[PDB]
């Protein structure tokens, strides 16, 4: 997942 | 009838812009939405649907497939993948995040 | 079958932050894009060369983002996991991506 | 996308 | 909401  | 809302949460719906390595607002403009998980009882399917509060824009309408990985990256930012995009929910509160995650986890269990 | 390429088929292990061999078995697969002409749909299918285990069988939906991370490692997402193809050569990569990019255009 |  |  991408980071926020 | 034919879908039931199993939760509602206030969140800023985002999608990940892979080219620019940044999150952008889903539907093109900032602001909070009302985001539901809807369950179709006849087919036992689920989807996430959300509308911007200010102008009612539909900003998310995506199926929740069996096996989906729902990542609770932080207490208020949760995310998941589909083939086209990564979706993120930036919840208005920890409580909104909790209610939505609880329902998502239930859906994924019964899929 | 609109293409065939030689690649190590990988999936991303979310828990351990690492790529693992698709299906649990190391080694190369022959990877195809298949076109169902009756429905105008596509899917990716791959078989281990040595033992023909089917290690990937993935629909290609309209709008899929196919990422060419390097000249020989391409990847894409679905809800369940991230898929990777570690191609044996730049030529295998370009043949497969060309077909993928065409499939995505005609969906 | 996770790196290779 | 619109249909799925
Ligand atoms: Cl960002």
């Amino acid at each position: 997942x991408p980071p926020x | 009838m034919s879908e039931q809302s199993i939760c509602q949460a206030r969140a800023a719906v985002m999608v990940y812009d892979d080219a620019n390595k940044k999150w952008v607002p889903a539907g093109g403009s900032t602001g909070f939405s009302r985001v539901h998980i809807y369950h179709h009882t006849g087919n036992n399917t689920f989807r996430v649907v959300g509308r911007k509060i200010q102008d009612h824009q539909v900003v998310i309408n995506c199926a929740i497939p069996k096996g989906l990985k729902y990542n609770q990256a932080t207490q208020t930012f949760h995310q998941w993948r589909d083939a086209r995009q990564v979706y993120g929910l930036n919840f208005g509160s920890k409580e909104d995040a909790n209610v939505f995650a609880s329902a998502m986890m239930h859906a994924l269990e019964v899929l």
